[PDB]
RNA sequence: CCGAUAGUGAACCAGUACCGUGAGGGAAAGGUGAAAAGCACCCCGGAAGGGGAGUGAAAGAGAUCCUGAAACCGUGUGCCUACAAGUAGUCAGAGCCCGUUAACGGGUGAUGGCGUGCCUUUUGUAGAAUGAACCGGCGAGUUACGAUCUCGUGCAAGGUUA
RNA sequence: AUCCUUGGGAGUCAGACUGCGAGUGAUAAGAUCCGUAGUCGAAAGGGAAACAGCCCAGACCGCCAGCUAAGGUCCCAAAGU
RNA sequence: AACAGUGGUAGGAGAGCGUUCUAAGGGCUGUGAAGCCAGACCGGAAGGACUGGUGGAGCGCUUAGAAGUGAGAAUGCCGGUA
């Protein structure tokens, strides 16, 4: 591997979902949470069982 | 790998022969480049800190009411949304060590030392006798042996010789005999080696 | 690293108020309403991209009748009379600009009445 | 042609727009016996950079001064002095202590 | 002057007269002849059964381009949409010559 | 890691100024030039403030003193306006005026057809429901450590070593 | 051309209106509460003068192409005095 | 290449564009870098490029990696100006 030519392998990279910028992006406003709703808030959540 | 040696001056004839374990594998493209990353990652140093809005040397008092006045209604001072700051989540100091499994470890060096024969890119230079341990030593060998840039130096003694020379210049780097790394061959596109070292490179692995 | 991000904003922000000459008032001396001004003359246009492919027709079908009833026939028979007396596809801006070279239109209005007998 | 420049003497720019707006286009036989009888008092500071202009075309370039066209009079908001007043209730509104910028470019006719 | 379907949709031509229509490859530098010519006209030797027995007409095709760029920018006037489209046309500059009846 | 709304509150005579009886709260404020060569002399002006003259590469660099945007405030203007009802645009459109990152050119567009802001929250908002005077900058989904699934890599009833 | 399992991954668990069938109501309500179907919500376009729910119909994008649905065919305003 | 599709909130998946820094070399700068203003240029968009003028010392491209990675709405904060 020259390190110019510093290419990964196939698949294993991948982009993290960069939550919450903008609209056209998918999962801009609501930053995919939701609307009125427990879990939509800050700070989760509740106990989990 | 039937590499001709090399008289450091002549140079020369009689070749060698190497392991095809370990300079005569198909390099594995895909796990040398793991092994670039860890290797760059950790000599990141990791001190970059924010004062957090806690953390912040600030006054906690609300500046006004909570009801009451024509503002909005605005908590503490040294918070997120004001100008005194800070940074809600920023950068806190942390580690980027990590280490791969020995069975891609060996492999790495492997393959890249595998690789670098196939590109016709290894001189060995046997026996490295300097009379002196002046720069202009390796100067002049490195030019005679027709190399020109960026070049390692596997000792397998870590002499006195050859490490006080070739570090002023800017580009060849000396090695120890163990301390062969990928971000040393991978970068410096080029090694030297002693025909000791053979030997004891393909019995450190 | 941090991210000022200092020059991003600048260079959208100038770039819709290139799209915004021309409009009245401070609509188009400002940013944060005329955001809303091209986001609007955008949706307008496209509705207005679907009226002159519409309303144009809705031109020369008039224009047919100020020529149709000159030979003594009205829009609804013409029409009928093309689509009999020969199997004519002609361009309704066309069978119109027949009208710039009259009496072209009126021979094929004469070629309409023998069709309606 | 000739320039006068104030920078930043204390008056407001309207009341001092309209001091200017009996000049742009004027001569000098017919603006300087205009602004000395407005009254309107933000006029000797105009007074002194017309005059001042004058004998910038008398001296630098001596261009004949008596027959000169005023061409360009425009004058801008300089460095705003701002004070805080008191007020009543405890409310300390502000007062613009404004600044202008008077420039008359007196010209050839 | 000479009446022509080639778009879908139809040019009132006379000979020398530039005429953009769609992208049609023809190799743009090459001749091309059009097949569709209703209404003769002149001497009005007028269309029946459509299209005049071979009455066609032959252009000089001389550039195949894209037009004005086109913003396409539909939103909904609520719920967060946006569709900004960029959009050109390609038609080709046919140049038109020899009318034949 | 930061590059002056960041980084300590403080790059600056900062816990200063101010605010509080008092415990306490607690700022803003970087850059002439390579060096003062920091503008001798003449003209206007009481004097600041200018115009010539020299200084230097620059003086538009001359005291908030490199860069200087926008809101704003001007001055000139090329085209439109004093029978007009308008979320101010779009599509059509002659006249008039210019010649271009050479393109089915650019600007104003007399008038006609269509057309009630953006966002939140809602069953439903042009909303007479909330939010915003504008302009510029800062401002919100990670990070540490584990558990789970896919994806990838090495080794394969043997894998990893703290 | 969908469905079954299996796992990862979320949103909604206040809906409205119109017709058909029901209760409460006074066989009152753009009333409440169920079934069923549509549409809206998450749907732009044309109708209904304007109109989230009726009527017709689904917007990848351009055309100064043609044919039709609901509704119309004196002027407004396209199409038959 | 044939055939079909291509409205859309909450949401799931996929592909991209940006900005800052580091790593390979390769490549522009006093014959003028970044930033600024103008303009009728190009791609599906996020967006790029080119000529002019200002500006007077730094800067991009590719290929990967890290992230204080993107502004119109917080009766947000500060400053300026209505």
């Amino acid at each position: 591997m020259k390190l110019h030519e510093l290419k990964p392998s196939e698949g294993s990279r991948k982009t993290r979902n960069r939550v919450g910028r903008g609209i056209g992006s998918g999962n801009g406003k609501t930053a995919g949470k939701g609307h009125k709703g427990q879990n939509a808030r800050s700070g989760g959540g509740v106990r989990p069982g | 790998p039937k590499v001709a040696l090399y008289n450091q001056n002549g140079s020369t004839a009689g070749d060698i022969e190497l392991n095809a374990s370990v300079f005569g594998i198909e390099p594995n493209e895909s796990v040398v480049f793991d092994a670039i990353l860890m290797q760059r990652a950790s000599l990141r140093q990791g001190t970059h800190k924010v004062k957090n809005r806690s953390e912040v040397r600030g006054g906690g008092r609300k500046p006004w009411r909570q009801k009451g006045t024509g503002r909005a209604r605005q908590g503490s001072i040294r918070s997120p949304q004001w100008r005194g700051g800070g940074v809600v989540f920023g950068p806190t100091p942390r580690s980027y060590s990590y280490k791969l499994p020995k069975k891609v470890r060996r492999l790495a060096i492997k393959s890249v030392l595998s690789s670098k024969v196939i590109d016709n890119n290894i001189i060995v230079l046997e026996d490295l006798t300097l009379d002196t341990a002046k720069t202009k030593e390796m100067a002049a060998i490195l030019k005679g042996l027709s190399v020109e840039k960026k070049a390692l130096i596997v000792t397998a003694d870590a002499n006195e010789a050859v490490a006080l020379s070739a570090r002023n210049i800017p580009g060849v780097t000396v090695v120890e005999a163990n301390g062969i790394n990928v971000l040393d061959v991978v970068n410096h596109e080029k090694l030297l080696i002693t025909k000791a070292a053979v030997e004891k490179v393909e019995e450190v692995l | 690293p941090r991210v000022k991000g200092g020059t991003v904003t600048r260079k959208r922000r100038k770039k819709v108020l290139k799209l915004a000459k021309g409009y009245f008032g401070s609509k188009h001396t400002l940013y944060k309403v005329a955001n809303q001004q091209v986001m609007k003359s955008g949706n307008y246009a496209f509705r207005d991209r679907r009226q002159k492919k519409r309303d144009f027709r809705k031109l020369w079908i008039t224009r047919i009748n100020a020529a149709a009833r000159m030979n003594g026939l009205s829009y609804s028979r013409l029409m009928h009379g093309l689509k009999l007396s020969g199997i004519e596809v002609n361009r309704k801006m066309l069978a119109d600009l027949a009208v710039n070279d009259l009496t072209a239109f009126n021979q094929l209005a004469d070629a309409a009445k023998a069709q309606l007998n | 042609q000739a320039k006068a420049v104030a920078r930043t003497v204390r008056i407001a720019p309207r009341k001092a727009r309209l001091v200017m707006d009996l000049i742009r286009g004027k001569q000098v036989g017919e603006a300087v016996s205009i602004l000395n009888l407005t009254p309107r008092a933000a006029s000797p500071i105009i007074e002194k950079v017309l005059k001042s202009a004058i004998a910038n075309a008398e001296h630098n370039y001596e261009m004949d001064a008596n027959n000169l066209v005023i061409s360009q009079a425009f004058v801008d908001e300089g460095p705003t002095l701002k004070r805080f007043r008191p007020r009543a209730m405890g409310r300390a509104s502000q007062i613009n202590k404004r600044t202008s910028h008077i420039t008359i470019v007196v010209s050839e006719k | 002057y000479a009446i022509i379907k080639t778009g879908g949709k139809q040019i009132k031509v006379e000979e020398g007269q530039t005429v953009y229509i769609e992208k049609l490859a023809a190799e743009a530098g090459e001749t091309v002849t059009f097949e569709d010519v209703l209404f003769v006209g002149g001497d009005n030797v007028k269309v029946g059964n459509p299209t005049v027995e071979g009455a066609t007409v032959t252009a000089k095709v001389e550039k195949q381009g894209r037009a004005k760029k086109i913003t396409v920018f539909r939103y909904k006037p609520k719920k967060n949409v946006h569709k900004k489209q960029g959009h050109r046309q390609p038609y080709t500059k046919v140049t038109i010559e020899k009318i034949n009846a």
